[PDB]
């Protein structure tokens, strides 16, 4: 009877977060990049999501620890809305215990969620597939096609095949492609920046918009302000380096990424970005007939040390289904830089290795059974 | 009073806030009913509910009650099994209308009925509250890859329920930025094919699949239109959509017969007259490019074209100058017809109307070309090009207008009348040059 109760809850286990079938580099480093730059409300949300990622990786015991920390922050603050936000966390205990086999324990939290939901109940409305179609038709006629698309799409998830919803979704798709929906960016970003006056991430988003619109004096002034106030934030540094790359300056873009790489201990995702940029600048200097320069050497040596450091970093890592999946993605890029940097400049030192062992690890990644099981559950095509 | 507090919690057409940023109710009703007169509705209850809401907004309530009764009748007619679930919105409409009138007992009774149905069919664990609608969405921002469309909806719900909140506003702004940077790509071919195969006898998605795609199908695409007309001869949907499709076919003898059949249905409509004007115009322009030869029928075709265009213009446009955008077609029609005085009359009629900056600069470009071709003088043309370049909208007609200014710079060498206005032209062009080397 407990199996039927679980699908009715709202938690990360009932939202289809990975519907696309495409996943990024493992989110361990992306989800919890920096924790000293956030407030209490954002800290609680991060820990709720971090438990879901860990559980898929197989570390059920560590998942409970991530949930407990978010439990403490929400309990510490006393507020009416804080009680409601607690419903997401209690949904994760029920799913994790039931999977882990502790069926008796999971019944306690299913009981507890019912009293909280009973006090704040709305006795004049409900949710069902039939109530999403009637709203979908009305939004279609009034001319809001984008909102009508999602009312039909969310109704098909409950009923996989339905001749009425399917007809409606095709009409909304046809109307949208005929005339695209308008988007407001500069108005919304300016309005949001006025409500939040101490946020610099929204500053570099607007400047990147203004650069493409045709104004650089406005854009460059905004970025110089943002970098001065918060010069040790990874999010701002990556966006700032992108702006200069779009503008046409590659020297300054390189320096900003090098600063960002030395910011946090979770610098694994940044390795792929920096490696590509050195390849682009070195290929450019061939066009300028600069086959040899103290400056051309001043770049080739740096690419030499980064390739060894990344390869050394990969080998010293615990083996997990998510680590193996992310390793295969970065293999094509790291290989291409290998022949470019070292095989051409000088014969490779045999005794230094860091190669033919890394390649051996790649072959073992494909044969792993645990990766195959994970992809089937997530329905990722091979 | 507690009555309004309870009424605020219902979900119906009144709460959904249908009309927004519409200068009048007349524009709303026209755009919903007359303009897309085709669609009608798959579910007949929506039209009656919308009409009842508009009628109440006008000031009449008995008509609203009658329309709502018709909506309930249609609901009972279509779905007998799910009559309880499907009737939930109309009860809210009764409650709101009765409360507006003053009979509170009926409003209370309908509220009790809604409460009973909700209590019988509700789930004990689920809840709806914008805090959860925000948590779902902060999860999506981190987890998503390229589909940012549901993030924006999740944030709009929370923002609508409680505005002026910094967190919801930040989420909405980020979603809008991400959607603007990389637009969502959607394709109707697979969805349309699936919709047809699941439920035949729809006789609408067939026509949409024909006109939108399957150009390679050719005669096979036309077969869909023939079968759609065969299955339902009384459907105005297929009738209007097939007639517009035949304009691409360039077979007016067939499209006009269909449009006459349609006019036999709704005589007062103006877009029926508009489509006939589009049908002669597309055929005569097609035959003007290379058919040549006797070139006689074209004068007649233009005559009926202009008469139908005027029969359009006399209605639904004198009231609102902006709508149908027909005056440009009228002007170019006279230009092809070689008659110029009514041509400038109608173009000046068009020019006085406000337009968005893009259409404005397009109008300036077109009339600059005209003022060049038909008039010996050049000062008016350079003035109108200056008028257009005064608009700072960035678009490809504006780039063509910069090319026009380069031409006028050549005409400075050719004609002496250009004088210092050419100096201002080259000043603007060197400003543009400074800008483009600034973009580097």
């Amino acid at each position: 009877s407990l199996e039927a109760i679980l699908p009715q809850l709202k938690c990360h286990f009932t939202w289809n977060l990975f519907r696309e079938g495409s996943m990024s580099s493992h989110m361990e480093d992306r989800v919890c990049n920096q924790v000293e730059h956030l407030n209490s409300e954002e800290k609680a949300t991060m820990y709720d999501l971090l438990a879901y990622i860990k559980h898929l990786d197989g570390e059920s015991k560590a998942a409970l620890e991530c949930l407990g920390q978010a439990e403490d922050l929400r309990k510490s603050e006393h507020n009416d809305q804080s009680e409601i936000r607690r419903l997401v966390t209690w949904g994760n205990y029920a799913w994790i215990y039931y999977h882990m086999g502790r069926l008796s324990e999971a019944q306690a939290y299913v009981d507890k969620v019912r009293q909280v939901c009973q006090k704040f109940a709305n006795p004049y409305s409900m949710e069902c597939p039939e109530l999403e179609c009637e709203e979908g038709w009305t939004r279609l006629k009034c001319g809001r096609n984008e909102r009508a698309k999602m009312c039909f799409e969310k109704a098909l998830e409950e009923k996989p095949k339905d001749p009425e919803c399917s007809s409606g979704m095709a009409i909304a798709m046809f109307r949208l492609e005929e005339k695209p929906e308008k988007q407001f960016s500069v108005d919304a970003l300016k309005q949001a920046m006025e409500l939040n006056p101490q946020n610099q991430y929204l500053k570099v988003l607007l400047a990147l918009k203004l650069l493409r619109m045709g104004e650089e004096a406005e854009g460059e002034r905004l970025i110089k302000d943002a970098l001065g106030k918060a010069p040790n934030q990874t999010d701002v540094l990556q966006k700032a380096a992108q702006f200069y790359k779009k503008k046409g300056n590659l020297d300054r873009a390189i320096e900003l990424l090098g600063k960002a790489l030395r910011s946090t201990v979770n610098n694994s995702p940044l390795y792929s970005l920096v490696m590509c940029r050195y390849r682009e600048i070195l290929e450019q200097l061939q066009n300028k007939g600069d086959a040899d320069s103290s400056e051309r050497r001043q770049r080739m040596a740096e690419l030499r040390r980064l390739t060894m450091e990344f390869m050394q970093k990969t080998l010293q890592r615990r083996r997990s289904p998510l680590n193996s999946y992310s390793d295969l993605i970065d293999f094509p890029e790291v290989e291409r830089c290998y022949q470019m940097v070292i095989s051409k400049e000088s014969p490779d030192v045999e005794e230094e290795d860091l190669y033919e062992r890394y390649c051996n690890l790649q072959e073992y990644h494909r044969k792993s059974e645990d990766l195959a099981a994970l992809e089937c559950l997530l329905q990722f095509p091979r | 009073e507690s009555l309004v507090c309870n009424l605020r919690q219902l979900k119906c057409h009144f709460t959904w806030n249908l009309i927004a940023e519409d200068e009048s109710l007349d524009e709303f009703e026209d755009r919903v009913f007359n303009k897309d007169e085709f669609q009608n509705s798959e579910f007949k209850a929506t039209m009656c509910n919308i009409l009842a809401y508009v009628k109440h907004c006008r000031g009449l309530n008995e008509a609203a009650l009658q329309c709502l009764g018709e909506a309930e009748g249609f609901i009972q007619q279509q779905h007998p099994d799910q009559v309880e679930i499907r009737s939930l919105v109309t009860w809210g409409n009764y409650a709101w209308v009765y409360y507006h009138m003053g009979q509170f007992s009926k409003a209370q009774a309908y509220l009790d009925k809604v409460k009973q149905v909700c209590k019988k069919f509700s789930s004990p664990y689920r809840i709806e509250n914008p805090a959860l609608d925000c948590e779902e969405g902060w999860a999506r921002l981190k987890c998503t890859k390229n589909q940012n469309e549901r993030v924006k909806v999740c944030f709009q719900k929370a923002l609508e329920k409680d505005p002026k909140n910094p967190e919801f506003t930040s989420g909405w702004a980020i979603a809008n930025y991400r959607l603007d940077d990389w637009p969502a790509r959607n394709y109707c071919i697979d969805s349309l094919e699936q919709a047809i195969q699941l439920s035949p006898d729809n006789t609408y998605v067939k026509v949409l699949l024909a006109l939108k795609l399957d150009a390679v199908h050719k005669n096979q695409a036309m077969a869909l239109v023939e079968e759609a007309l065969k299955k339902d001869p009384s459907a105005i949907d297929t009738l209007l959509r097939a007639a517009r499709f035949y304009c691409k076919v360039y077979d007016t003898d067939r499209a006009i017969q269909l449009l006459r059949k349609a006019l036999e249905k709704l005589p007062n409509n103006a877009y029926v007259h508009y489509y006939m004007g589009c049908c002669y115009r597309s055929k005569v322009h097609h035959m003007l490019n290379r058919r040549e030869m006797v070139f006689s029928g074209d004068r007649k075709k233009l005559e009926e074209l202009i008469q139908l265009a005027v029969n359009h213009l006399r209605k639904a446009e004198e009231i609102k100058e902006m709508l149908e955008y027909s005056c440009s077609f009228l002007a170019d029609l006279y230009i092809i017809a070689k008659k110029y005085d009514e041509a400038d009359y109608y173009f000046q009629k068009e020019l006085s109307k406000d337009l968005p900056p893009g259409p404005k600069q397009l109008l300036h470009l077109r009339y600059g070309n005209f003022q060049f071709f038909q008039m010996k003088r050049q000062d008016k043309a350079i003035y109108h090009y200056m008028e257009g370049v005064k608009i700072k909208k960035k678009t490809i007609p504006q780039k063509k207008m910069r090319e026009k200014l380069q031409r006028i710079a050549l005409r400075r060498l050719h004609e002496d009348e250009s004088d210092s206005e050419a100096l201002h032209i080259l000043a603007f062009l060197q400003e543009n040059g400074g800008g483009q080397q600034a973009d580097k």
